[PDB]
């Protein structure tokens, strides 16, 4: 997040070094400054690269998921918690192999009437539980496992600032894996092609659980519809292994594509 | 004393006998960029003597209807010897000047100029169209323009003139004129002097700019009292305009801008 060098003035050369020219084949980039290969003037550089930091560039709040019930089973909802179901945040963390950092949510709450003449209802409550891949999900939006003796739970209010909580790093390795080449389960000699068949480049079934969600006050027959937008910021971010980011759409949660394999447009090869 | 003077750049003098001191313009004497200020990163050229020398602008001519003229720099110099040069072959490009107006007459003549240096002197056009002055008419070169008494919008559809007209009471911008004293001036009260003195240095929000496509300066004269001899209805007094760029220095060298013209 610092300072670059000054430009210092360089004058004429006439000499056996060549810095100008090199061997790519090595494997390395040839470190080349303007001074190498031109005339330079003495310049005080104040320019400074605070803003691509690896923290700066993921220290904004991404949406991730947006979350809907309807409070006339709809009456809560349940999500898997990931970062592919939508594509900006998930494109820069694939920017890397591997990341470890803490995290930071942000709800942002709406709701309104569906009908423009009919219903009404008082000001509603939601609850927003993080069932941990192994509790007990709900089977209806009131029966027992909303007690939340042990799953931490989030109770909102409607209209107040969004509700926001941050989350420590929960990985069980020591690192997020972004790209996993490899399966769950090795597939022996002898069993049944039903056996040992698991998904490529997943997991856990279950990695980090998932999001219920609810409104707490008793439903009327009013219909009414509300949305919960889940933003993510990933703060105390460290990364590993950069790749080249994806040029083509996406297409489910592994690197398999099918629609815009022809990301680039033509252009004449001696027009400017 | 403040009335005699002797300027002296390159190959080029000037003497004066009838001066009213000079003006620099904010205080600031133009001077070369330095190394916390500087931006591009190659060698620049500093033609020196061979640019920073005293280049005469035609004469233009006062009489009791005159409204006024105005020039553009660098647009003025921009075919001026060695200085026109490398301001075109050259990417970027950054001078500081020195004018000098000239206009004598004699004792029993009376009319006063105002000599106004203007940063950033942009001015209002012809037409309903906004900003639309095409760049040909927006930079007359070393002939410049002139004001005008009122305002006269352009209603050829088919052929609009995009070009500019400055009222001159309105300071050909919206403002008024006798405000314009805000600006560095000096003023050629016949009665007085022969001519105005004005130090320039480079002004502008960067260190150098493309002299091509930005004008840093304007020079406005203004007939402040009208000209008036004897019992000559009939009186023209030539007004000569020399000016010399000072430190100049360009940078980004490569082929020779053309730019298109009329
Ligand atoms: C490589 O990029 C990653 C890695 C892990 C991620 O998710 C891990 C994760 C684990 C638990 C929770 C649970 O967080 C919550 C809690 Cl305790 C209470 C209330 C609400 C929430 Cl929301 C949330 C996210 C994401 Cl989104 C991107």
């Amino acid at each position: 997040a610092n300072n670059l060098p000054d430009t210092q003035s360089s004058g004429p050369a006439h000499s056996k070094e060549t810095p100008a020219l090199t061997a790519v084949e090595t494997g390395a980039t040839n470190p080349l400054v303007p001074s190498d290969t031109v005339q330079t003037r003495h310049v005080i550089q104040k320019r400074t690269r605070s803003e691509s930091t690896v923290e700066s560039f993921f220290a904004r709040g991404a949406c991730v998921a947006i979350i809907e019930v309807d409070n006339d089973s709809k009456l809560f909802s349940v999500w898997k918690i990931t970062y592919k179901d939508t594509v900006q945040l998930r494109r820069k963390l694939e920017f890397f192999t591997y990341s470890r950092f803490d995290m930071e949510f942000t709800f942002v709450v709406t709701s309104n009437y569906t009908d423009a003449n009919n219903g009404h209802a008082l000001n509603q409550v939601y609850q927003i539980m993080y069932i941990p891949p192994g509790a007990p999900i709900p089977g209806k939006w009131n029966d027992y496992t909303w007690q939340t003796s042990s799953n931490p739970s989030v109770f909102y209010t409607y209209g107040a600032p969004p509700a926001r909580i941050s989350v420590p790093y929960v990985g069980i390795a020591n690192a997020y894996s972004h790209f996993y080449d490899g399966f769950a389960k090795v597939p022996l000699a002898g069993q049944a092609s039903t056996e040992g068949d698991s998904l490529y480049g997943a997991a856990s079934l279950n990695d980090f659980g998932s999001l219920a969600v609810r409104v707490v006050n008793d439903h009327n027959p009013t219909k009414l519809t509300s949305k919960i937008r889940v933003y993510m910021k990933p703060k105390h971010v460290r990364v590993w292994c950069p790749r080249p980011p994806r040029a083509v759409p996406y297409y489910g949660p592994g690197v398999d594509y099918k629609d815009g394999l022809a990301p680039l447009p033509g252009k004449g090869l001696t027009t400017y | 004393s403040v009335r005699v003077m002797q300027l002296t750049l390159g190959n080029s003098t000037i003497t004066t006998q009838e001066a009213a001191n000079s003006v620099v313009a904010y205080g600031r004497w133009p001077e070369y960029i330095k190394d916390s200020e500087a931006n591009p990163v190659d060698q620049p050229t500093e033609p020196d003597v061979a640019a920073c020398r005293f280049y005469t602008l035609d004469t233009v001519t006062w009489r009791k209807e005159s409204r006024g003229w105005w020039w553009k720099l660098p647009d003025a110099l921009k075919d001026m010897g060695l200085f026109g040069q490398n301001m075109f072959y050259h990417y970027l490009g950054r001078a500081g000047y020195t004018v000098h107006v000239q206009c004598n007459a004699s004792k029993f003549h009376q009319g006063a100029l105002g000599v106004f240096a203007v940063p950033e002197m942009c001015l209002a056009g012809d037409s309903t169209t906004h900003m639309f002055t095409k760049y040909e008419n927006a930079n007359p070169g070393e002939k410049g323009g002139e004001f005008k008494g009122s305002f006269t919008l352009d209603t050829n559809a088919t052929n609009p003139a995009r070009n500019f007209c400055p009222v001159d009471y309105l300071f050909g911008s919206g403002v008024l004129a006798g405000n314009a004293f805000v600006y560095p001036h000096q003023i050629i009260n016949l009665r007085t002097n022969n001519c105005a003195t004005l130090v320039l240095p480079y002004v502008n929000s960067l260190s150098i700019d493309s002299m091509t496509k930005h004008n840093n300066w304007g020079i406005a004269i203004l007939p402040l009292a009208p000209l008036d001899f004897a019992t000559e209805s009939s009186t023209e007094i030539p007004i000569t305009l020399t000016i010399a760029p000072m430190c100049c220095e360009f940078n980004g060298l490569r082929n020779i801008t053309v730019p298109r013209t009329q």
